[PDB]
């Protein structure tokens, strides 16, 4: 049975905040899809040579 | 389950496996949608006690 | 939209039928505990941060920026003043500093 | 007649712990999680922040607490009720 993520029980108060103290450049990649492959079919050709 | 009817319905080709193919597709798409919706943290987070 | 984290800048990139972005964003790390309190009471005035949060490392009370840290002292500079303390839930009583006091006082 | 129904790959309890996570994170965090570790924050001060994004100073939503809550808990309760009550 698949395991969703791991538990992190944050430790949350009425009185208590996380700062921050360094920080982390992270370059991350998204690629997606812009054109496809231009067919064209000779519908006379294709279907009676 | 009638022979003759599949033996007749090959003369057509692979228009099963396009249609097989597609629902397939379909299928695979669903289960991406709910993983692109609902499945956008690594972390399963809890709420304290109080 | 732009990439996992806070969002700095993107870079696109040619592909074959398609275009890669190369998303450059700020994520934080290192995170501390500090102890905090929505107002600070000084004088019978409740003060709240200009633009930032008042922490506590245990003894003494600071006002940082909320992605950094970067303690500074609290002054009037940091902080507006807006009603008494008898309405604000959890506010603490702690000294705010005046930069115009020395310049009188000398 | 060769029709079958795949069942989904994330079951209705996943789903609902997906959304319990999300539901913790947000409250627990604010926005923090989303972007990077989950930083913990006083709930009413994640609210006066979220008061700051739309252009409101800290102290209407710290003098008026009590009053934002009652209407955000009857609020809540209203949905609920709007959801029982409409076909
Ligand atoms: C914040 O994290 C960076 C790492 O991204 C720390 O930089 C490292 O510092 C150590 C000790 O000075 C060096 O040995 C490493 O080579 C540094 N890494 C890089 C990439 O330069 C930085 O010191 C941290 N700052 C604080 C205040 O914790
Ligand atoms: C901030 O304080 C809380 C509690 O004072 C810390 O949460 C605990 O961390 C320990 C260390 O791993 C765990 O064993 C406990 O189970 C945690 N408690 C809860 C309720 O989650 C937290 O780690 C502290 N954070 C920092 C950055 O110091
Ligand atoms: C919280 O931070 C303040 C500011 O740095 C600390 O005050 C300094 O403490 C050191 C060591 O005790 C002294 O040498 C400095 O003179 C103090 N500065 C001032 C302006 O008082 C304070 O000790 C920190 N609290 C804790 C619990 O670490
Ligand atoms: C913060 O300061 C205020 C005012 O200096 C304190 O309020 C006083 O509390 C004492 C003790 O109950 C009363 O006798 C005074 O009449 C109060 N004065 C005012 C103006 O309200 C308050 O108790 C302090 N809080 C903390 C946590 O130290
Ligand atoms: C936090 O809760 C405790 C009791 O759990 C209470 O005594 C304290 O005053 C509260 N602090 C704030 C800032 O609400």
């Amino acid at each position: 049975t698949m395991s969703l993520g791991a538990e992190n029980s944050v430790a949350y108060s009425n009185n208590s905040i996380a700062i921050p103290t360094n920080f982390t450049i992270s370059v991350t990649t998204e690629i997606l899809p812009v054109s496809m492959t231009k067919t064209s079919v000779d519908c006379t050709m294709y279907i009676c040579g | 389950d009638s022979t003759e009817c599949s033996n007749l319905l090959l003369q057509y080709g692979s228009f099963c496996t396009q249609l097989n193919r597609a629902l397939t597709g379909i299928a695979v798409e669903q289960d991406k949608n709910t993983q692109e919706v609902f499945a956008q943290v690594k972390q399963i987070y809890k709420t304290p006690p109080i | 939209f732009c990439g996992k984290g806070y969002h700095l800048m993107s870079f696109p990139q040619s592909a074959p039928h398609g275009v890669v972005f190369l998303h450059v964003t700020y994520v934080p790390a290192q995170e501390k505990n500090f102890t905090t309190a929505p107002a600070i009471c000084h004088d019978g005035k409740a003060h709240f941060p200009r633009e930032g949060v008042f922490v506590s490392n245990g003894t003494h009370w600071f006002v940082t920026q909320r992605n950094f840290y970067e303690p500074q002292i609290i002054t009037t500079d940091n902080t507006f003043v807006s009603g008494n303390c008898d309405v604000v839930i959890g506010i603490v009583n702690n000294t705010v500093y005046d930069p115009l006091q020395p310049e009188l006082d000398s | 007649n060769g029709l079958t129904v795949l069942p989904p790959l994330l079951t209705d309890e996943m789903i609902a712990q997906y959304t319990s996570a999300l539901l913790a994170g947000t409250i627990t965090s604010g926005w923090t999680f989303g972007a990077g570790p989950a930083l913990q924050i006083p709930f009413p001060m994640q609210m006066a922040y979220r008061f700051n994004g739309i252009g409101v100073t800290q102290n209407v939503l710290y003098e008026n607490q009590k009053l934002i809550a009652n209407q955000f808990n009857s609020a809540i309760g209203k949905i609920q009720d709007s959801l029982s009550s409409t076909p």
